């Protein structure tokens, strides 16, 4: 189960 | 932290951490803008929860392979040594992160997508410590978590477009929440569904632009649902 | 370094940071079994050095992005202020490892593997000081680089079969030295081309597992000679 | 140009 990557911008 | 730079050179700074692939020192940057006292904006707030989410992601993955290695060790001392010296230190960055939600970025976060913004990452942060606990405070962690999630929850559904990528990923991480650590699977499917649906059928209000941010999460919302059913 | 953990206890925690791609908790778990005083394994000088040539790469691929953004801007003081950050901190590492090797690894190594051995690391971390140097030093920094892979060079040729493969990756090394440090790209040409075909030439008195291992190398070998000619 | 990546073992 993926949460947000949200390691990029 | 960092008192005797300049927020604006702080912020530069993030920005080139980032691109150097540097993630810790990019927190420490943001740390210190964050103690500066003032505000953040969008940018900065995306740049604060990228330079952590690095950080704890890769102590994450790394306690994910030595609890592995323990847990088959169990069926000297240091293989536990060593993976509780990873979980001290992600736990203290887990502490960092809430430290500063809570000294002072929530109680100034006064519009939506601020407030929502930061009780998301209070509750990720909060989940992140209830992946590590065992002991007498892993439900109270839970219920920390558990909280911080639902009042972004009623706040993004009141304020916030079903398709607006934060209510989005809000949503996602709220469900992994409830399937990963609350033992709630069907609450977790319940909850993306509703969340898919609900964007899907707003979507039709989004410019070009707008339309690619929410479906990409949508599609994170999706690839859950197909591994849980 | 460390100096309360047993040795055993830091080398198998080296380990387990190396599995947990923890390389520079590796690195000062490696650190601290060298200070301990004792002569390292095979095993154990390959611990050290994938620990630091895992740090300081991170390190360089760092520098090298600050680096390119500064040249652009040179077409405030942040980028460069960040650059010498980084580029200090790569110094330090390099510092400490080539501490490490003169208190008192080299002198301390008798065999030919593990002198060759040091000495291709005492050149590496030489060749990573000159990559970032600029000043009145440069040329002192690649002399001593020059050094170092020479004398594991004479050693190598005396004392290793042409197909060794720290005799190979030593050659391989030393030729990025020439092409890339010392702009030597004939040098560098002709060091690879030597290697190659004296490694090629001994490839039939090799184990099966033995020839795997050669040949990859001699690989890395023939790849750089195809960007290079 | 690459140098050994040594950074597996
Ligand atoms: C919690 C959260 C943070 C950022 C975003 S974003 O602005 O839409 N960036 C993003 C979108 C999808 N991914 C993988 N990153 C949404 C939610
Ligand atoms: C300098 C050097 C270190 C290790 C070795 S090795 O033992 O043969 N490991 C290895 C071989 C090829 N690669 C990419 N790593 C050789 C040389
Ligand atoms: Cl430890
Ligand atoms: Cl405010
Ligand atoms: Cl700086
Ligand atoms: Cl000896």
């Amino acid at each position: 189960a993926g949460s947000i990557p949200g390691r990029r911008s | 932290a960092m008192g005797s730079m300049e927020r604006a050179s702080l912020i530069q700074k993030a920005k080139l951490a980032e691109q150097a692939e540097r993630y810790e020192d990019m927190a420490a940057f943001m740390k210190g803008a964050v103690e500066k006292g003032e505000e953040l904006s969008c940018e900065e707030r995306n740049l604060l929860s990228v330079a952590y989410k690095n950080v704890v992601g890769g102590q994450r993955a790394a306690w994910r392979v030595l609890s592995s290695i323990e847990q088959k060790s169990n069926e000297g001392p240091e293989v536990r040594e060593y993976r509780e010296k990873v979980e001290t230190e992600l736990q203290g960055v887990c502490d960092t992160v809430l430290g500063l939600l809570d000294s002072h970025l929530i109680k100034e976060a006064g519009d939506a997508e601020s407030r929502v913004f930061y009780l998301k990452m209070k509750g990720d942060y909060y989940r992140y410590l209830a992946e590590v606990a065992t002991g007498d405070d892993k439900k109270r962690i839970i219920d920390s978590a558990r909280s911080a999630y639902q009042e972004a929850m009623d706040i993004s559904k009141k304020e916030m477009p079903p398709t607006n990528p934060i209510r989005l990923g809000l949503a996602l991480n709220f469900s992994v929440f409830h399937y990963e650590i609350a033992n709630s699977p069907e609450e977790a499917i319940s909850l993306a569904k509703t969340t898919f649906d609900e964007a899907m059928a707003d979507l039709h209000t989004l410019s070009e632009d707008s339309y690619k941010d929410s479906t990409l999460i949508m599609q994170l919302l999706r690839d859950n649902l197909t591994l849980w059913t």
